[PDB]
């Protein structure tokens, strides 16, 4: 959406990694398991 | 959402006519040309004062 796009890359320019934690997804197994990087972007204004 | 990054340190080039000077223009480079790190050996100034 051209300079809309570069609006939500304002919002994309300040992202905070929160967490970086194992999951309790139902798919896991014992052999592969998913473990989850969480990154905040948040809209003050 | 780009696909590049932002690969610009907002390098300054003057405009090529100086100001009060009669119309003596400079000799134009790029703005990926100016630091003194870089070699450029294509660099010919012309001396006015």
């Amino acid at each position: 959406s051209a300079e809309s796009k570069d609006s939500l890359a304002a919002l994309f320019s300040s992202g905070t990694i929160v967490a970086r934690i194992y999951c309790e997804d139902p798919r896991n197994t014992d052999n592969a398991w998913v473990e989850t990087t969480c990154v905040n972007f948040h809209d003050e204004s | 959402v780009h696909g590049h990054t932002a690969e610009a340190a907002e390098w300054y080039v003057p405009p090529e006519e100086y100001p009060k000077s009669g119309g003596v223009k400079r000799y134009l480079i790029d703005a990926s040309m100016v630091p003194l790190s870089i070699m450029c050996p294509s660099y010919d100034p012309v001396e006015y004062t």
